């Protein structure tokens, strides 16, 4: 039951996501092998994903959290990209669809570089890029990213 | 590593952030966008 709330360019909420969006691009060690070459984003469509039940899930596990973690959920706004955009906005993110091969084993891996989540919109390093071109550099086809609440309580520090 | 560390929620890589259970994200904005061509 998830609802998708359309904001207007000129909505402050809308400006607020645009400019986290357009101010955390960064220069990448590959050059733009994963993700493309570019130094901005056209903002197209920014959309409030608005599910009840996927919610109170995440709102009961951030309660958890706190309580373990001198009480605060150590919340943060941070950037996904993955080719499973539309199952998660609908089913939530699941943990059971993990790559156990990552760099820090099996679970859901978020930036808080929106140009860091753009490498993997289309894979694992851009996989074979954009579905009708063949491309990881295409300014033609429609990229998705998520700006997702994560409770990170009490974070691991690993290299 | 299939989980949190012990008395751990999260993972920081360094800089990325690693949770281990789905519930512990919400996908509040989705963004549709293209990377722009350099002029
Ligand atoms: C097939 O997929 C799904 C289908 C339905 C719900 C959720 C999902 N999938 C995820 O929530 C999901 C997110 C990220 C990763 N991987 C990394 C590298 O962060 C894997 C799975
Ligand atoms: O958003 C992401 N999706 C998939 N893999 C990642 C790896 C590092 C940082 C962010 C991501
Ligand atoms: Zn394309």
């Amino acid at each position: 039951g998830t609802i998708l709330i359309d904001l207007s360019p000129d909505d402050k909420e809308f400006q607020s996501v645009e400019e986290e969006m357009q101010s955390t691009v960064r220069e990448h060690r590959d050059g733009g092998h994963a993700g493309g070459i570019f130094n901005r984003y056209n903002i197209l469509k920014i959309q409030k994903v608005c599910n009840k039940k996927l919610w109170e899930r995440y709102t009961h596990r951030r309660k958890e959290v706190s309580e373990e973690n001198h009480n605060h959920a150590n919340e943060r706004m941070l950037f996904h990209g993955s080719p499973f955009v539309n199952a998660i906005i609908h089913k939530g993110f699941d943990e059971r669809h993990a790559y156990i091969g990552g760099m820090f084993g099996a679970g859901i891996y978020f930036a808080e570089n929106s140009s860091k989540s753009n490498q993997y919109v289309y894979g694992i390093g851009g996989g074979t890029g954009c579905p009708v071109h063949k491309d990881r550099s295409c300014y033609i086809c429609h990229r998705q990213l998520l700006f997702c609440r994560v409770t990170l309580g009490k974070s691991f520090l690993q290299f | 590593m299939a989980h949190s560390p012990p008395g751990h929620h999260s993972v920081t890589g360094r800089a990325e952030y690693v949770i281990y259970r789905g519930e512990q994200a919400y996908p509040e904005y989705l963004i549709t966008y293209q990377i722009m061509r350099p002029e």
